[PDB]
């Protein structure tokens, strides 16, 4: 943990709105815009009270029975509350259809703030680290969960300056129930989850390590981009998936980064997740020590090169 | 454009009832036409795109077959872009909610009893140079020993409908179409054939045994892995031991050189060697 006075201020400022609404319902909801599509989450006003939500929309058509076991284990949900996790105010079920309707988050995902910049400086990225190494280690020691999901898409940042994880593993009959899972072009799973084996938070600790790479470099980083290609800056999924499991782990470029940051990296992309870097070793790299003492006005960054 | 009055069966009407069920093959009902019928809804966005006249091929191709473990199909309709498949409609249950029952006693003789008709059937359709594409268990029939196949070579049709993907289906998908699955690729393009058709009858085999589909599920990238490398069916064949007879074909109709798997006329002998 090693929380902080006013860590505790941002929590329960949100937790006093908490209550300044009891229940929830289809048309409580106008929807503002389109997000993304993945799910899709959509922008909302709630009606019955001012806070403004994120209402992400799951399309399934499965019976009743079911659904009060999902509810049950998701109801734990309300009592996680953290700097570093995205406030949770509700769930329900409508229409063939689950509506979470979250906190927004201002700034959207780490993917498209990526798109628009262009490459997201080596500071920053520190800062980012941080804050997701506290959230795993809050889930370990205090609820003993993994996320099982990690990746830009679902890292969402506000003009404040927080960054808090989302659409993390907190219901296991709902895992099971979810038949029917979607792939698309990209995967940030470790090889060892990707091979069926047993794995355990270490999977998670990869697909930070990818998705630092990525965001570091402005492209998705398998393959490597060729010697020639790298000065300047059609696949199937088996492919890509076969390269993570035989093929050396992605590395950052040797002249214009740190070794504090090449190696952190490096560190959490080890194949071998026994060799793979804990959260207890991570808390302690050379790399996360300068980027917590630092002073950077993150705030500032992010509005200036989006335009606020 | 084909109707009704092209067809071997007698048409006089037809009614339909309540449906059973919905899939990325249009919306199935229970029927009518004196005797129950399978209704398939279609929609061919394929504006005369040589989808029809594949269609025609295909549906006439489904025309000239009976065979007693073969759903009997009975007509093809199309009021363009509406289409609509009618099948004979099978009484009892998918054998994926019969071998999942707990009550139910199967052993090694009606294991065998059941493979046989699964290979009879089968064994015509390849015969008549039909590759049924979509076999699996969710689309086998069993009634009190009467043991049919259904929804056959449905995925050489390219009617309207990230990747999508279930847990169930990628058990049956042998490898050799798990490596060229890519984004923005039809069912039209992946390489079905006689040999795709019996690695999905050893993930059916195996669900025989097992009375579970063999990997528990996960992501489906890791399925895609697991299976594209052969590696995930190398491991569960080690994992559990059944019998050396029984192994034998379950390590066959999994070969991961297609050439390697055997044909049905000779899963037929195989099926006949055993306990
Ligand atoms: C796909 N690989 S897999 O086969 O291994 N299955 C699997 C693995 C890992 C995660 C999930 N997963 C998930 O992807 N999403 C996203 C919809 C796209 C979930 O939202 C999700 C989830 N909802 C949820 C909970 C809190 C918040 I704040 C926001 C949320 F969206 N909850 C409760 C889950 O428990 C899991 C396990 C989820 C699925
Ligand atoms: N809570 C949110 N607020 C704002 N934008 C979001 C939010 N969640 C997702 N997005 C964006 O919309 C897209 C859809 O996200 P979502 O449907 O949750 O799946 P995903 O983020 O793409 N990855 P996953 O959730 O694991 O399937 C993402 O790519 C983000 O760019
Ligand atoms: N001839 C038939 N007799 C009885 N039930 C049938 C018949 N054909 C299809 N069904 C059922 O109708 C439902 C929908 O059919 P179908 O379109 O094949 O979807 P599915 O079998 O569940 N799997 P999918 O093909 O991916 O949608 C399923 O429950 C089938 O078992
Ligand atoms: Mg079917």
């Amino acid at each position: 943990l090693e929380l902080d006075e006013q860590q505790r201020k941002r929590l329960e400022a949100f937790l006093t709105q908490k209550q300044k609404v009891g229940e929830l319902k289809d048309d409580d909801f106008e929807k503002i815009s389109e997000l993304g599509a993945g799910g899709v989450v959509f922008k909302v006003s709630h009606k019955p009270s001012g806070l403004v939500m994120a209402r992400k929309l799951i399309h399934l058509e499965i019976k009743p029975a079911i659904r009060n076991q999902i509810i049950r284990e998701l109801q734990v949900l309300h009592e996680c509350n953290s700097p570093y996790i995205v406030g949770f105010y509700g769930a329900f079920y409508s229409d063939g259809e689950i509506s979470i309707c979250m906190e927004h988050m201002d700034g959207g995902s780490l993917d498209q703030v990526l798109k628009k910049a262009g490459r997201i400086p080596e500071q920053i990225l520190g800062k980012v680290s941080i804050a997701v190494i506290k959230g795993l280690t809050y889930l370990r020691e205090k609820h003993k969960i993994m996320h099982r999901d990690v990746k830009p898409s679902n890292i969402l940042v506000n003009s404040r300056g927080e960054i808090k994880l989302c659409d993390f593993g907190v219901s296991g009959q709902l895992i099971d129930s979810m038949a029917n899972s979607f792939v698309g072009t990209r995967s940030y799973m470790s090889p060892e989850r990707l091979q069926g084996t047993h794995y355990s938070v270490q999977s998670d600790i990869w697909s930070m390590g990818l998705s630092l790479v990525e965001m570091a470099v402005g492209r998705y980083p398998i393959p490597p981009p060729d010697a020639k290609e790298l000065e300047l800056m059609p696949m199937a999924i088996f492919e890509l998936l076969d390269y993570i499991v035989n093929e050396p782990p992605p590395k950052l470029p040797s002249a214009v980064f740190s070794l504090e940051f090449q190696d952190f990296v490096n560190k959490c992309l080890i194949k071998n997740p026994a060799e793979r870097a804990d959260l207890k070793q991570l808390m302690v790299h050379a790399f996360i020590k300068r980027s917590d003492a630092e002073e950077v006005d993150f705030a500032g960054w992010l509005c200036s090169t989006i335009g606020l | 454009s084909v109707y009704l009055q092209e067809w071997d069966i007698p048409f006089e009407q037809v009614e339909l009832g309540e449906p059973i069920g919905q899939g990325r093959w249009g919306r199935v009902h229970r029927g009518r036409w004196h005797g129950e019928v399978a209704i398939r809804l279609l929609e061919m966005d394929g504006h005369n795109q040589d989808h029809l006249k594949l269609f025609k091929k295909e549906v006439m191709n489904y025309r000239q077959t009976r065979h007693e473990n073969v759903v009997l199909f009975m007509g093809a309709c199309m009021n363009p872009p509406h289409l609509a498949i009618i099948t004979s409609f099978c009484k009892g249950r998918t054998l994926h909610s019969f071998v999942r029952d707990p009550k139910t006693s199967l052993d090694i003789n009606k294991t065998r009893q059941i493979a046989q008709e699964i290979i009879k059937g089968m064994g015509y359709l390849h015969a008549k140079g039909i590759v049924h594409k979509d076999l699996k268990s969710k689309n086998v029939f069993y009634d009190n020993g009467k043991v049919v196949i259904t929804d056959f070579g449905l995925f050489g049709i390219s009617g309207v409908v990230q990747l999508k993907l279930s847990h169930d289906w990628l058990c049956y998908l042998a490898p050799e179409i798990v490596r060229e699955m890519t984004p923005g690729k039809d069912e039209d393009q992946l390489p079905f054939s006689k040999a795709a058709d019996v690695y999905a009858f050893g993930t059916v085999w195996y669900e025989l045994q097992a009375r579970d589909w063999p990997l528990k599920n996960q992501a489906a990238e890791a399925s895609i892995w697991q299976i594209g490398s052969g590696e995930g069916m190398k491991r569960v064949l080690t994992s559990v031991s059944l019998g050396k007879e029984v192994s034998e074909i379950l390590s066959a109709c999994w070969a991961f050189d297609l050439q390697e798997r055997p044909s049905f006329s000779l899963l037929m002998d195989m099926l006949e060697k055993l306990p």
